[PDB]
């Protein structure tokens, strides 16, 4: 269900949204960080990007 | 998918949906890299600032790297703030 | 003697005071910086984090020792690392004290007037 | 200035990238960013690049892993960084010599010559398997540094060729 997908260029995390509203952080190969929402419902997110900061 | 690489920001991947992905110049076509994709097709396809990683990913969350293997590390950089510890 | 063991009440009251003075306002019940893509989201969050933490059977049991604790902790404003879930994934935000001291009295001097 | 690497190839190309750059001295770690900033009209050449590493420990640690050995006719040039205060960092001239010695490469060069004066652009014309081609520009950070080699040695008898002003 994934549907956006980046990185961040100050961790060995990724940055994923699936079709169930979230977005979430992920560790090396198979291990996830965190799993937040920013955003209201329905689908989670049309994109992802990466930050001097944080994740947009 | 048609990518400009990070630290050569003329030096493109390019890559289809089922994934004949090649490591390709901007300036001579000739120097191409046609890595095969001995696997099923794609959603999307991320890079490497470390150079090195491939990520390629569908709704499958199952990820590889093909290149040779220069580094143990996955991605570019180790500050994390809860690192294994909060 | 016997009222040395009494006192821990007036910072503890004021803090209920700047808690429940400003938490569940009818104009901010419902309203944009209050959802899950709100402003002030994760003071709600932890709010009745403490108060209805589940127990293993999934009862929120509370264990006042624990919430005494935490109250202490989140009173003085020191950095430390907190997980915090729905239960389910989402919404999760590992933070520390002092900046949630700083949106408290910025909300209850916004609230106390313009 | 320039605490950190900065380190800058001049005598630069039109038309080739830095894509085998890249691949030679990859397996080194430490590669931050490179890059030639350009003109608006102008696939030619013109003249200053940016192979940049992290510090300037980088660079040295590249020159001393190994470095000046010949690919595709181009030697990568090291950090100067020198602008409008630099009127003469790098142009307070240098050693004009018409007959140098036909085997005198750069490494060689500064290695038995850096106990009297240190080059620091040996413009020197190395051409065809290995040969001097006797006119060459060795080049200092002052014209004082010269002035001790030549009072030194100006050039000394190796196969007999002194070398010239």
């Amino acid at each position: 269900e994934i549907t956006a997908i980046s990185f961040d260029e100050k961790a060995n995390l990724i940055w994923s949204g699936d079709s169930y509203g979230c977005i979430s952080s992920y560790d090396p190969t198979f291990q996830l960080y965190t799993r937040y929402r920013g955003h209201i419902g329905g689908n989670s997110v049309k994109d992802i990007l990466s930050h001097r900061d944080g994740i947009l | 998918f048609v990518q400009l690489h990070p630290l050569l920001p003329t030096v493109m991947i390019v890559a289809s949906s089922s994934g004949s992905f090649d490591f390709i110049d901007l300036s001579n076509p000739t120097l191409r890299t046609q890595y095969v994709h001995p696997c099923q097709s794609i959603k999307k396809l991320c890079l490497s600032p470390n150079g090195d990683v491939l990520g390629i990913l569908e709704a499958d969350n199952h990820l590889d790297t093909w290149r040779r293997s220069s580094n143990n590390m996955g991605m570019f950089t180790n500050t994390p703030e809860m690192l294994a510890y909060p | 003697s016997v009222l040395s063991r009494e006192l821990e009440n007036g910072r503890l009251f004021r803090l209920v005071n700047k808690l429940n003075c400003i938490f569940g306002r009818i104009e901010s019940r419902i309203d944009i910086n209050w959802s899950e893509s709100g402003t002030k989201f994760p003071i709600i969050l932890f709010y009745d984090y403490v108060f209805h933490q589940v127990d293993s059977n999934g009862k929120p049991i509370m264990d006042l020792t624990h919430v005494l604790r935490c109250l202490n902790k989140l009173d003085a404003g020191i950095q430390e690392k907190l997980m915090l879930v729905t239960p389910d994934e989402l919404n999760c935000i590992i933070i520390s004290y002092k900046q949630l001291k700083d949106l408290i009295e910025s909300t209850f001097r916004s609230i106390t007037q313009a | 200035e320039n605490s950190s690497a900065s380190l800058y190839v001049g005598d630069l190309e039109p038309s080739v990238s830095e894509a085998h750059l890249y691949d030679i001295f990859s397996p080194i770690g430490s590669v931050s960013s490179i890059r030639v900033c350009r003109d608006a009209i102008t696939k030619t050449s013109l003249g200053y690049a940016y192979v940049n590493f992290n510090d300037h420990e980088a660079g040295r640690k590249a020159i001393e892993q190994l470095n000046y050995t010949p690919i595709k006719g181009r030697l990568c040039r090291i950090m100067w960084s020198q602008r409008d205060p630099s009127l003469r960092k790098k142009g307070s001239g240098n050693i004009f010599i018409k007959n140098l010695h036909p085997d005198i490469d750069n490494k060689a060069l500064y290695d038995t010559f850096s106990v009297f004066g240190d080059i620091l652009s040996s413009k020197i014309a190395t051409d065809e398997n290995g040969k001097s081609k006797g006119f060459g520009f060795v080049h200092f950070e002052e014209e004082g540094a010269a002035k001790e080699a030549i009072d030194a040695l100006n050039g000394m008898l190796l196969n007999g060729q002194e070398i010239y002003v």
